RNA sequence: AGGGCUACACACGUGCUACAAUGGCGCAUACAAAGAGAAGCGACCUCGCGAGAGCAAGCGGACCUCAUAAAGUGCGUCGUAGUCCGGAUUGGAGUCUGCAACUCGACUCCAUGAAGUCGGAAUCGCUAGUAAUCGUGGAUCAGAAUGCCACGGUGAAUACGU
RNA sequence: CCUCCUAAAGAGUAACGGAGGAGCACGAAGGUUGGCUAAUCCUGGUCGGACAUCAGGAGGUUAGUGCAAUGGCAUAAGCCA
């Protein structure tokens, strides 16, 4: 809960005196985290993507739920079921603890970083931006590990607006860029 | 593009790309001293650089300094 | 060890095996050595922590790996958004140090399009 | 004056360099011939990683210079791997030539290190200091040689027979 | 043999009228208990692009229904165990 205390206290207080929120039921909270690394082919390898399961109950201590085709029809085969890739959000604890070991960890075991975007939100507070490829964090054997990997994870905050949404996040160590 | 010390350029263009800097950009500057380099007092200047047949405009920029004038300027022609 | 491209160069020499590194060639490799205080019939494998410890850290100077293969683009890419003769060259997949188009290469521009 | 004869999706001839261990790489190190040169060869030493620059001797030559030949021999290293093979390509930056190095010079430095694991049908040269292989000089020429002409080192196999 | 129109708002009703299907399929695609809810679009996100999965919003049976058509379906028959 590191962060998370870190908000009660240093956070929220910062909005309340920015916003001015009337009430402290009010200032943006964290609305845990998504997660999702769509590995998709799977028709070609099916390995690949337990790969991207097992990659993913790696950053995440729980269980990956490899999720399924929905319309079937595309550009290309895949069916009714057909499996794509593996969400797995998170929640508070867990969650917090993660958004430790990122931006902390993670996004500092960069690629070549300087500077995160600043409009990756939605438009209704929450934000979302794929880190583009597993940065190798905390995995079996950094080195020993299955070809590249990259993944999609979304902030998802109870952000009445994007702009709020600004000043949460940042509120916290979240590098940024201007 | 190699000249050991001592970037050189024909008179030409010289007196002319430097008169351009007072007088104002304006009209290109017609020339043949396409082996010459290009300086950064061209930047945002226009020289019309003869190839073969007849000359081409050029838009000086940053970047586009200590290489030669030339070398903006293609001669032949492929399919 | 990762080193610095996470290589493991190791088994072999010092030298030889250090030049995986996408950065550095038989100069690079057998000069780190000297502010590193390395050998060159020394088994990157067999060496101590310190020994391959000095080598990263030397090594972290020069640009290498990533960065390299990386910026290497920004120099050539420079000349093709640029317009002049050299990345003109590129994306003709053509000869830019002045060769002969007119037969033999294969290597510059793709082998045989019959 | 600028450019083109250096263009390219191609095909054919002549060559060069590899595909490695009869080798690569390091260090040490033995032997040659023929030549060249006042708008030329250019030492010596100072510096530069090096190309090369500074100073400046000597020679118009069995005196000087080009100019510490290579293979090789001793040892060491590598261990048969696309590999310490091989070097194309390209990037960054330099040396010199010359008004002039974009088009289109030669070379140096660091990095990058492809194809290529001996090549179908078919085809070429060579009968002895030859083939094979290893270095060296010159004409042209400001500066662009794997080409042409020439020099020597090492050094075979085979030829019943028409 | 099944569906719709012709069929004049009960049933029914003809033509060598206008249209389309059946001669099956499922031991689960049946039974029950418990739970779930589409399509499509906009916004934002590794590779994901017209459209693969993820997040949010609009939307509301426009989805789906084993196979024609009609009628029905959220208390869902629709979907999962
Ligand atoms: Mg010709
Ligand atoms: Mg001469
Ligand atoms: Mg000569
Ligand atoms: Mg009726
Ligand atoms: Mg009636
Ligand atoms: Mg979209």
């Amino acid at each position: 809960a590191k962060l998370h205390d870190y908000y009660k206290d240093e956070v929220v207080k910062k909005l309340m005196t920015e916003f001015n929120y009337n009430s402290v039921m009010q200032v943006p909270r964290v609305e845990k985290i998504t997660l999702n690394m769509g590995v998709g082919e799977a028709i070609a390898d099916k390995k690949l993507l337990d790969n991207a399961a097992a990659d993913l109950a790696a950053i995440s201590g729980q269980k990956p739920l490899i999720t399924k085709a929905r319309k079937s029809v595309a550009g290309f085969k895949i069916r009714q079921g057909y499996p794509i890739g593996c969400k797995v959000t998170l929640r508070g604890e867990r969650m917090w603890e993660f958004f430790e070991r990122l931006i902390t960890i993670a996004v500092p075991r960069i690629r070549d970083f300087r500077g995160l975007s600043a409009k990756s939100f939605d438009g209704r507070g929450n934000y979302s931006m794929g880190v583009r490829e597993q940065i190798i964090f905390p995995e079996i054997d950094y080195d020993k590990v299955d070809r590249v990997r990259g993944l999609d994870i979304t902030i998802t905050t109870t952000a009445k607006s994007d702009e709020e949404g600004r000043a949460l996040l940042a509120a916290f160590d979240f590098p940024f860029r201007k | 593009r190699s000249l050991k010390k001592g970037p050189f350029i024909d008179l030409h263009l010289l007196k002319k790309v430097e008169k351009a800097v007072e007088s104002g950009d304006k009209k290109p500057l017609r020339t043949w001293s396409r082996r010459s380099t290009i300086f950064p007092n061209m930047i945002g200047l226009t020289i019309a650089v003869h190839n073969g047949r007849q000359h081409v405009p050029v838009f000086v920029t940053d970047e586009m300094v200590g290489h030669k004038l030339g070398e903006f300027a293609p001669t032949r022609t492929y399919r | 060890a990762r080193i610095a491209g996470i290589n493991i160069p190791d088994h072999k020499h010092a030298v030889i095996a250090l030049t995986s590194i996408y950065g550095v060639g038989k100069t690079r490799s057998k000069a780190i050595l000297a502010a590193a205080g390395i050998a060159e019939d020394v088994k990157i494998s067999e060496l101590s922590e310190g020994q391959i410890d000095t080598l990263r850290d030397e090594v972290a100077k020069f640009v290498v790996e990533g960065d390299l293969r990386r910026e290497i683009s920004m120099s050539i890419k420079r000349l093709m958004d640029l317009g002049c003769y050299r990345g003109l060259r590129h994306r003709r997949g053509l000869p830019v140090r002045g060769q002969r188009t007119k037969t033999n290469a294969r290597t510059r521009k793709g082998p045989r399009k019959p």
